[PDB]
């Protein structure tokens, strides 16, 4: 999927 | 429970030693004993819950595409079963994150900083629970998500600039929210690219540290964009 | 010291 | 246990399924189920069982000393709780560990090579918990990996040949647990001496392989020689 916010 | 007899003041230290020695799940049940004591959390304390419980869910999301990928291909019971086990655990984690946002966590008063912040974090594990659903519930849960990010934004819009990291960091959930889930990659496309260029504009306002704070995310809403289109 | 890595 | 009620084969199955999910934990708990059924491993399954327990165990072992670094540096409770937390939890499953092997995986092995890898085991894992012991009863976990490792010594010179990988490494971990638990430095170094030597003399006879995997292991007996002298 596409990435989401790391933290 | 278990953390009801701690202090505030040592579960918080503790979620901190967990981090460092990488023990999530202890962290998250120090962070949720801490939330317990019905006390509001400061900026660094909402960030240690998050940190917690998004690497307890991260391994479990983890898992659950590993084995529904193999259950896929496969198509005994064994598969099936154990990705319902892994499955039905990860939910829990969700609900467990959406109770203490509920129940202790979301206050119409508040600042802007912590409101975005409590209702991404809602939006965020609504997501996680849409990426398992199917069907009907999967369609409520999924205008859940919807909700609780469209009203962090609009806090946001009104309330925050638009370099602010929290900001940032919604408008990039959001849109990853759109592109996947949603089945709406204009919107998403839109979004991260209005949120880039409004971002872009008011960098010069800001100091070096604040721009690096901003521009990381910034960083992140482009290699989506980059990858979309 | 490092026992046997498996 | 709460998989009695399941097959054996679906608990390998899913012991396997988990491996592949990075689930070691859950590995760990369906290759115990898979134990208390009372047969005998395969050299595969006996693999597997070692390996889930062995990521599970090494993730509390450094967890432990991330803590056990902090509280040392330290000198409120905090630490020291937290630190004891850990350490029973890996008590816990080194405790879980060594009774299955005591109940009955050692006495029911068929073979030399099952019964050495089994006793070693049996060692590795008093091993771990002296690492964190204190006291008499430090004292009386060392005395029984010792004689766990012994037995181990003995069936191995008995029954296989002096570049057989499961002896090597026997002797590998006894030596290291000579040096790091028993202070017994000159035991140490004696047992991985000869144990190097008489490996050497055979190395001739064997195929590329096994050549490979041998002076692997005797590079490890190497380093652990150097270290000590
Ligand atoms: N992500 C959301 C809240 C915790 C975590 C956040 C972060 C955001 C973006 C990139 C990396 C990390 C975080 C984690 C720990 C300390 C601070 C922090 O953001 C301020
Ligand atoms: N260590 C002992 C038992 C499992 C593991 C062993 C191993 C030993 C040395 C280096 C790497 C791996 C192992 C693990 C997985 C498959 C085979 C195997 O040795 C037979
Ligand atoms: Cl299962
Ligand atoms: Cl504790
Ligand atoms: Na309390
Ligand atoms: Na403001
Ligand atoms: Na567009
Ligand atoms: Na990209
Ligand atoms: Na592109
Ligand atoms: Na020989
Ligand atoms: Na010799």
């Amino acid at each position: 999927r596409t990435p989401s916010l790391p933290g | 429970g278990a953390m009801g007899s701690m202090e505030r003041a040592s579960l918080i230290q503790k979620a901190k030693l967990a981090e460092q020695a990488e023990r999530y799940e202890d962290m998250a049940a120090f962070m949720k004993g801490a939330v317990e004591k019905g006390e509001e959390l400061s900026c660094e304390e909402r960030n240690l819950l998050s940190v917690a419980y998004k690497n307890v869910v991260g391994g479990q999301r983890a898992a659950w595409r590993v084995l529904s990928s193999i259950e896929q291909k496969s198509n005994g019971p064994e598969v099936r079963e154990y990705r319902e086990k892994v499955e039905t655990e990860l939910q829990g984690v969700c609900d467990t994150v959406l109770g203490l946002l509920d129940s202790h966590l979301i206050k119409e008063a508040g600042d802007a900083e912590s409101r975005v912040f409590y209702l991404k974090m809602k939006g965020d594990y609504y997501r996680y629970l849409a990426e398992v659903a199917t069907g009907d519930d999967k369609k409520r849960i999924i205008d859940s998500a919807r909700s609780a990010y469209q009203e962090a934004m609009d806090i946001s819009k009104k309330e925050m600039p638009p370099t602010n990291p929290i900001r940032l960091g919604l408008a990039l959930n959001f849109s990853v929210f759109h592109y996947e889930i949603a089945n709406s990659p204009e919107e998403a496309i839109s979004l991260a690219k209005t949120t880039f260029d409004e971002a872009m504009a008011d960098l010069h306002t800001l100091s070096e540290d604040s721009y690096k704070d901003s521009t990381l995310i910034m960083q992140l809403l482009r290699d989506n964009l980059t990858l979309w289109t | 010291t490092p026992s046997l890595p498996g």
